[PDB]
């Protein structure tokens, strides 16, 4: 919240669009760009977008910038060009368009990875709306984007909806929570941070026992390295020579995970009996990718089970990082960090916000002196006649 | 050969697998 | 699955008569 | 005749009249006929034992050496051949289907005193 | 050759030229071209059938655009390995993206040419040069954070002899050739195995036409 009302968008984003253009004119250059199959310029498409006065010019925005990632240009899309879009909604509706076409990534082509994503996850927070927040955390999680402290942001959000989760959680949910408390934590300023990896290793831990390992790394910025709650416990172990863990969340997720593998163990029918699917066709087309050497996970349990419970028996009795509640303490970390970052945040999209300018100037001119130079080689011709 | 050698290859071409063959005999008997 | 924006119409009739 | 494409090769050419091979060993070119044209002849080798009991090889091992060094390729048998006469080192082939071999006579062997039993 | 009545074929000629030319005009889009039927695992442009080992790894894997069109950038600079070689070769062994060049014509994005500069078992090439077998499905890309594990490489030398034996007759030849001019060194005569040194199969070759020297 504190960063979208105490960085001043609005102001500087209405200070940004100097080209006086119109959008039939720019709609019919492109159209016959394309229907004589040619390329396009990336500032024919800037215009395009900073001219848009409606939601039915948004609308066409959108179909121009589809048309235009399908076209040779397509790594030609400027950051500015992507925030004038980004703007534009938030004129409008901002909860809709923005959402679709970043879910939809590839085809649009936006992929906004910037301060921008920052910008819409606040302009969400303000207006509340609490899922289509999630799923661009998703997404934002997913072209891994955290250089920016966002990620406080989104493990700020994402700790929201884990105390949101009460719900027996699918597959492909079970990975995404995974994934977006892994990724997007890289917390070592605070116990929070690591204690989230710890949640998140646990989860996909849970999704490679019970599936695959094939079904974590499959479309995921993950590893495809078996190990997964062996680098969960190493955190665990990091705690010997370091103070704190978050650590409340740990324990009950680790729990529910020591839970699972204890009672799938005893219990075949109770536990395992839930897939039928295909028998002949997962028997023929059964891929193994881990070797015969590897050590499958199952087998390790034993261990597993002695090292939460004897490393949660050192931590509580060393650390005494014991969190009452985790939802609420990263909240507050979040919240007291947030300023600051702000404060350095606004020094360089300043910078960025000029640059881009400086790059739009310099390429129409470019563009003017092509069309004067052609138009003095075609007076050359045109005035005095030789061709073969 | 190593066994992790082997293993890999046994991960390699699965399903169309024979059976592991060991050290050649020394010397050739006859009938 | 995906399906593409239909085509738009940009006509302003005011700029244009 | 004029050819697209294709290398130098030492291969064996089959000579011989029905059931009594012969070859000669032959410089190449690839594309071309196997008893057909050649670039030189380098060998000859005769596969039915001799009244001595012999299969007789000859190499003409100078020119041999010439066009390997021009980059001739070798056939399989070829390759068997001069590994067999020690100027190039066993070919792994030969060395393989012995070991196959004596892996045969051993199943046979326990299976011969299995069937007298 | 010359014959002094020799006919002028001129159809010969317009021939090479139109056909040169609805060559160049109905050059396929690699879009449809590599394009695949995976149901019955068939190309419908060349109408080939793809070999029975590669079926698996075509059903469960991804090509290379497949996992760089979601990347901010189109991925440059970027880390890129291959299954294959993650199975083969415990030494890291990865593709760094300098260019992509994507093709459009695709309704998903997921062809396209590519270029860069190749670590292969940990070694590392000094160039750029474009990527083989994009189309291919085995390839992954590697996370940010996990980038620095990949790359880490522990540096082992080389322990295969050097020299060896030459083989029983040539040895002979060579030791009888050096007694007849009055050589009487009897060092064993030795193989130099330094220029033998060749790339196993996996190592991928370059699609750059050569510069003749
Ligand atoms: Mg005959
Ligand atoms: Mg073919």
């Amino acid at each position: 919240c504190l960063l979208s009302a105490a960085y001043v968008d609005s102001h500087k984003w209405e200070a940004r669009d100097k080209e006086d253009c119109h959008l039939a004119d720019l709609a019919s250059l492109m159209d016959k760009t394309y229907e004589r199959k040619l390329p396009v310029s990336s500032l024919t498409i800037s215009r395009f977008v900073d001219n848009i006065a409606s939601r039915e010019d948004i609308d066409h925005a959108e179909y121009y910038l589809y048309k235009f990632r399908h076209s040779p240009n397509c790594w030609y899309l400027r950051d500015w060009t992507i925030h004038t879009w980004i703007r534009q909604c938030l004129k409008y509706g901002a909860q809709d368009k923005a959402l679709y076409t970043l879910k939809n990534k590839v085809q649009y082509g936006i992929f906004p990875d910037n301060y921008t994503f920052n910008l819409l996850m606040d302009y969400f927070i303000k207006k509340e709306n609490y899922k289509d927040a999630l799923s661009v955390v998703f997404e934002i999680m997913m072209q891994e984007a955290f250089e920016v402290p966002s990620t406080q942001l989104l493990s700020l959000y994402v700790l929201y909806h884990c105390l949101a989760e009460k719900t027996d959680l699918s597959w492909e949910e079970e990975r995404n929570f995974g994934a977006s408390l892994l990724l997007p934590g890289l917390k070592q300023k605070n116990s929070v941070g690591l204690s989230s990896q710890l949640y998140g290793y646990a989860l996909l831990g849970k999704v490679e026992l019970q599936q695959g390992l094939r079904a974590v790394y499959c479309n995921m910025p993950l590893l495809w390295q078996p190990g997964y709650l062996h680098r969960a416990l190493q955190v665990m172990e990091k705690v010997a020579s370091s103070p704190e863990d978050g650590q409340l969340c740990g324990e009950a997720l680790d729990v529910l995970d020591r839970v699972l593998k204890a009672v799938t163990a005893p219990a075949q029918g109770t536990s395992e009996e839930q897939p039928q699917e295909g028998e002949e066709s997962q028997r023929s087309e059964e891929l193994v990718e881990q070797l015969d050497v590897e050590e499958t996970e199952q087998s390790k349990l034993p261990q597993y089970l002695e090292r939460f419970e004897a490393l949660r028996s050192k931590l509580q009795a060393l650390g005494k990082v014991e969190s009452e509640s985790l939802l609420t303490l990263s909240t507050q970390l979040a919240k007291a960090q947030l300023p600051t970052c702000e404060a350095e945040d606004i020094a360089v999209y300043e910078q960025r916000l000029q640059q881009w300018h400086g790059e739009r100037v310099r390429l129409i001119q470019r563009e003017q002196e092509q069309r004067e130079r052609a138009r003095q080689d075609y007076e050359a011709r045109r005035a005095a006649k030789a061709s073969a | 050969p190593p066994e992790r050698e082997l293993s890999r290859l046994r991960r390699l071409y699965q399903g169309r697998l024979r059976e592991e063959s060991g050290p050649p005999p020394e010397l050739m008997p006859e009938v | 699955a995906f399906q593409p924006p239909p085509k738009p119409v940009i006509v302003d009739k005011r700029r244009p008569q | 005749r004029a050819y697209r494409g294709g290398h130098l090769t030492i291969r064996l050419a089959l000579g011989g009249c029905t059931n009594r091979p012969f070859y000669r060993i032959v410089a190449a070119h690839s594309k071309c006929p196997r008893d057909g044209r050649f670039v030189e002849q380098l060998g000859s080798y005769d596969p039915l034992p001799n009244s001595h009991g012999e299969k007789l090889v000859a190499l003409n091992f100078d020119r041999i050496r010439h066009w390997i060094g021009c980059g001739a390729h070798l056939s399989k048998p070829v390759e068997k051949l001069l590994g067999l006469s020690g100027f190039y080192p066993l070919h792994p082939m030969m060395i393989t289907n012995a070991e196959r071999l004596r892996r045969k006579r051993a199943r046979e062997v326990l299976l011969a005193s299995q069937k007298t039993d | 050759m010359a014959r002094k009545k020799v006919r002028p074929r001129l159809i010969a000629e317009l021939a090479r030229r139109v056909r040169a030319l609805r060559e160049q005009r109905e050059r396929p889009r690699d879009s449809q071209r590599y394009a695949l039927d995976y149901e019955t695992m068939m190309r419908p442009h060349s109408g080939n059938r793809l070999p029975m080992r590669a079926w698996a790894d075509v059903r469960h894997e991804s090509r290379l655009l497949q996992l760089l069109n979601r990347l901010p950038l189109f991925g440059l600079g970027r880390l890129v390995t291959r299954k294959s070689w993650l199975w083969q070769h415990d030494e890291p062994c990865y593709w760094r993206l300098t260019r992509v060049r994507p093709d459009y014509a695709a309704e998903n994005l997921d062809h396209g040419k590519a270029w860069g500069i190749l670590t292969f078992k940990g070694k590392t090439e000094s160039e750029a040069r474009e990527i083989e077998q994009v189309m291919y499905h085995d390839w992954r890309l590697v996370p940010k954070h996990e980038e620095e594990a990949f790359t880490a490489f522990t540096l082992v030398p080389e322990d295969t002899p050097l020299s060896v034996p030459y083989p029983p007759l040539l040895r002979a030849m060579i030791l009888a050739q050096r007694q007849k001019y009055g050589d009487t060194s009897t060092e064993e005569p030795m193989l130099n195995l330094e220029r033998a040194r060749i790339d196993p199969w996996d190592y991928p070759a370059k699609l750059e036409a050569k510069t003749k020297t």
